[PDB]
């Protein structure tokens, strides 16, 4: 609501610009605003609003973990306070509020008014962010917010396989998913999915321009490491 | 080193 | 205040944590609590101070100097809106906060408390956040801030030469002063308080264990490497 | 490069 009285355009001259400064809240808070004025998002917007979370959730993300193990470490012959605990749940209850604030942008109302593959092809978005809050929950929902991160990636996967080619950076960067598969336990379903997506891409790439062609081999890439990683 | 995932931080 | 019903020690615990998570307004925030908890700091504690608030507004002041860039592009056959001033305006005014913050501190009341020279070379802090007001003033003022800063850093050199070594790292350290001196306009007085400084640790060097030598060295070379840019 | 001051940033 902060953003209310801003321009449109003022407000993705100033997310840019933070980006440029690498001030990721305030480049989060213009998007947000931007967002929040009701219009649809253009490309390049969609990949601000992407950038400029992505940072601060990922700051948060690297600080939980570091956190987590000292927490850890504490519980094994350790010598005993309440201050490690206090610190890394306040650090997670505001981890918790970034990915429900994007949550609650994609629902109201970014994906219902999607209607082209490339932009709702968002529910990747929504898996990420789903995922994040499951990299935390230990408790009655853990296995609620897991579903909830399947079922988005899952309805994204279906859309992306119809209506992108194999090459699409967004399907490539969609097949995060197979990631996920660290979350759910499937390691096999895991490496199956990024040898498949990966192959497929490989035999597409005769089709693309070399500026094209840069873009997929980057995330393929990005996939053939993973593999390394696992197998 | 961690696994890849889509994006990365600055 | 927010910190005020938190325990002085928890408060020290915590600020440590988010060193390492590197969550840097939180350790800000936490020392700042520490330091209205009213007691003296001890040696160790001043470094958590000073190492929290030279973060933050060391990221400010590296998001303002990219901000007042583009802004200068902006005024010199340039294509025209007033979002660059706006922004790099409210990243400087919160960056005069955090000054005006630490500043805060120092006057109420840890310089007036500090007895032991090594507390009291806190002028040096108020030197440093003098300075970097400086950096951004241009008005009516600048002059005013500037001398604010000078004297400061004055008081801080007079303890030091009577009551440390020439070695002692917070000398050194001190000797920010020669910098100051790219704010003052003075660089044959930057570069003579340098060289000055450098050779008599130099000659005082012998009178050290292994592990002062590597100390003082240290801040020796961040001397040789600034002369080494002046020259 | 820059020119040194004390302290430096993480
Ligand atoms: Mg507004
Ligand atoms: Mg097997
Ligand atoms: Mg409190
Ligand atoms: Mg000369």
């Amino acid at each position: 609501g902060a953003m209310g009285s801003m321009e449109r355009a003022s407000l993705i001259q100033k997310a840019k610009l933070a980006e440029q400064a690498e001030r990721y809240e305030d480049m989060a808070a213009f998007m947000k605003g931007a967002v929040e004025k009701g219009e649809e998002l253009s490309c390049e917007e969609r990949n601000l609003l992407s950038v400029a979370y992505k940072n601060v959730v990922g700051g948060q993300r690297a600080a939980w973990r570091v956190l987590s193990s000292i927490e850890q470490k504490s519980n094994e012959g350790s010598e005993e306070g309440p201050e490690v605990r206090e610190y890394r749940e306040k650090v997670e209850t505001e981890l918790q509020g970034v990915c429900d604030t994007v949550l609650g942008l994609l629902d109201s109302h970014l994906i219902k008014e999607a209607g082209d593959a490339e932009s709702r092809v968002y529910l990747k978005m929504k898996g990420d962010y789903y995922r994040y809050l499951a990299e935390v929950a230990t408790g009655d929902d853990k296995k609620r917010i897991i579903d909830s991160a399947r079922s988005a990636y899952q309805e994204a996967m279906d859309i992306s396989k119809k209506e992108m080619p194999p090459t699409n950076p967004i399907r490539l960067g969609l097949a995060n998913f197979s990631v996920f598969h660290e979350i759910a336990n499937s390691p096999e379903e895991a490496i199956s999915l990024a040898k498949t997506t990966f192959d497929e891409a490989m035999a597409d790439l005769h089709t693309l321009s070399e500026d094209s062609y840069k873009d997929s081999t980057l995330i393929m890439q990005l996939l053939r490491d993973n593999l390394t990683l696992w197998t | 080193p961690r696994r890849n995932t889509l994006p990365a931080m600055d």
